[PDB]
């Protein structure tokens, strides 16, 4: 010199990232999901379908996961370590 | 009712008109034991071919890929009421496509009165609980002590209806199932069948012994059918009836035309000294005038008992199986690879299922039956 | 009090008189009060799904209470 809106989790967001489904080195890794969490552990998903219609479609998931979520990152394969109070649990989406 | 002031109430009951005009509807629409929130603008007239229809963000993720439908549905409906009895009919559909979202198990009657139940059949049974508690798998033993397993996939009500149940053996088993069954009851239908096949395991099981067991390896407890090996290169197949194994099974032979025409002849004459009371094996020795090998592993490792087109053992599950009519060759084959070959020659004719032509190694007349 | 093991939860150092011997840290108890424990399967089997089914359950809950806030809304 425009801000366009996805989803709006009705939580605080935490982490922010994306990962590789179905994972059939290399540093740059083309993406297939996008992932968000909420701090009252709310997960959010989204994939690319292009399923039953013959075109384009987004898969959005919505999860409740435990607890509240205080951090997270992503392991190499559609995998997501997250931290509670309690426990360190992972979640895998491959 | 007809009309929608009543029919509006029947059909949509968490549904408030708002304003006096009856224009702004919000409040709640339901599906599946479920509400969902939901804000219906109008016009001044009662119009839906322009009209807003405004959600919570969670019915926007179970309507994405619909968005299209509901836009239509919009402007071609002619009321609010059919309109609002399409959009529960297609939320039935969305969660029903989507059904891996579900099956919560009740805090109450479920984690409590599956380890009651559980302890009821004792805790030596149990071999395997999934985290999700959906998955159980439990063991059993026969009078020969021997182990078979059952799984069960359950849902948010095990009591109510029936749990999944996969089970080895090769018959059908049949669970009836009402409310007041449980696990034990399942249990002792389960020991039931173990103790009817009883015969049955043990035929398999001293087949799998006492011969060289060939075409299945590592067999399951479902199959019936059992190609045994005897003297080299030919074989014996063996398919049994579970409910009457010790009666005689369907039964032929691969091999070499010259090696096979005197077993299938002895077998015939013999067939009559068949007996129940014995055992498959004390049978079909006394029946055939023969002893088996004992898995000839050692001597003959690497003789090369390939196809002799491909030189494989195990062309997908495919074993070499049709021979040469000849003492000098002898050669094994593969049904796919010798028909590939024979069906190319200048010099092979074909008959109905039968193709005949020569061996590959010693150009001698060979015949091939698919 | 501390992860000894590097297991990464704490355990219980327990060190018993010095009678036995005049030296440190001999006759010790290192436990953690579950599974973890040293000195000088039906059992071990159901115990993960039930507190997955404690966690599912606590889950539900707590949308539940949120589900009726909106009703109140
Ligand atoms: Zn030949
Ligand atoms: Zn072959």
């Amino acid at each position: 010199t425009l801000v366009k809106i996805l989803h709006h989790l009705e939580e605080p967001v935490i982490f922010i990232g994306a990962l590789k489904t179905e994972p059939q080195p290399d540093e740059d890794v083309h993406c297939d999901c996008l992932v968000a969490f909420g701090h009252h552990g709310r997960m959010l998903a989204i994939k690319a379908s292009w399923d039953e219609s013959g075109k384009l479609v987004p898969e959005l998931r919505e999860y409740c996961l435990p607890g509240p979520v205080l951090c997270a990152a992503c392991g190499g394969g559609g995998r997501v370590y997250h931290s509670t109070p309690s426990d360190l649990c992972v979640v895998d989406l491959s | 009712m007809a009309v929608t002031e009543a029919s509006l109430l029947r059909q949509c009951p968490l549904l408030l008109p708002q304003n006096r005009s009856k224009t702004v509807y919000e409040g709640f629409i339901s599906a599946q034991g479920r509400d969902f929130h939901l804000r219906i603008v109008l016009p001044e007239d009662l119009q839906l071919k322009n009209a807003r229809l405004l959600c919570s963000w969670q019915l926007r993720t179970i309507l994405s890929g619909y968005h299209r439908i509901v836009q239509q549905r919009m402007q071609h409906s002619p009321d609010l009421m059919s309109f609002m009895m399409e959009l529960k009919m297609l939320l039935e559909v969305a969660l029903k496509n989507r059904q891996e979202l579900y099956a919560l198990p009740p805090p109450p009657q479920f984690y409590s009165s599956l380890i009651e139940e559980i302890g009821t059949l004792g805790w030596d049974k149990l071999v395997y609980a999934d985290t999700c508690f959906s998955t159980i798998k439990l063991k059993a033993e026969d009078a020969s002590g021997r182990e078979h397993l059952i799984t069960l996939k359950l849902k948010a009500k095990y009591p109510a209806e029936s749990p999944d149940y996969f089970v080895d053996f090769p018959v059908p088993f049949c669970a009836s199932w009402t409310p007041q069954s449980s696990l034990i009851s399942i249990y002792s239908q389960f020991l039931a069948a173990i103790e009817s096949l009883k015969a049955f395991w043990d035929v398999m099981d001293e087949i799998d012994e006492k011969t060289w067991v060939l075409e299945p390896e590592k067999p399951p407890r479902s199959a019936t059918a059992r190609r045994i090996a005897l003297g080299n290169n030919v074989s014996i197949n063996i398919e049994v009836d579970p409910r009457h194994p010790t009666m005689l099974p369907e039964c032929f032979f691969l091999g070499a035309d010259h090696v096979v025409k005197p077993l299938g002849i002895k077998l015939s004459r013999n067939i009559h000294l068949w007996d129940p009371e014995n055992s498959v094996l004390q049978n079909l020795k006394d029946v055939l005038e023969i002893d088996f090998p004992a898995r000839a592993i050692l001597e003959k490792s690497d003789f090369t008992m390939d196809c002799g087109i491909c030189y494989a053992y195990q062309l997908d599950g495919t074993i070499p199986d049709q021979v040469c009519d000849n003492s000098q060759c002898g050669q094994p084959f593969h049904q796919i690879c010798l028909y590939e070959w024979l069906r190319g020659l200048l010099t092979s004719r074909q008959s109905f299922n039968i193709i005949f032509g020569e061996c590959p190694y010693c150009s001698k007349p060979i015949t091939l039956k698919m | 009090i501390d992860d000894f093991i590097g297991s990464g939860t704490e355990q219980v150092l327990l060190l018993f008189k010095d009678s036995l011997n005049s030296d440190c840290l001999t006759s010790f108890k290192i436990t953690d009060l579950g599974k973890i424990n040293y000195s000088s399967e039906n059992r071990y089997l159901v115990v993960p799904p039930l507190e997955t089914g404690l966690k599912v359950c606590f889950s539900s809950f707590r949308e539940l209470r949120q589900h009726l806030l909106l009703k109140e809304k």
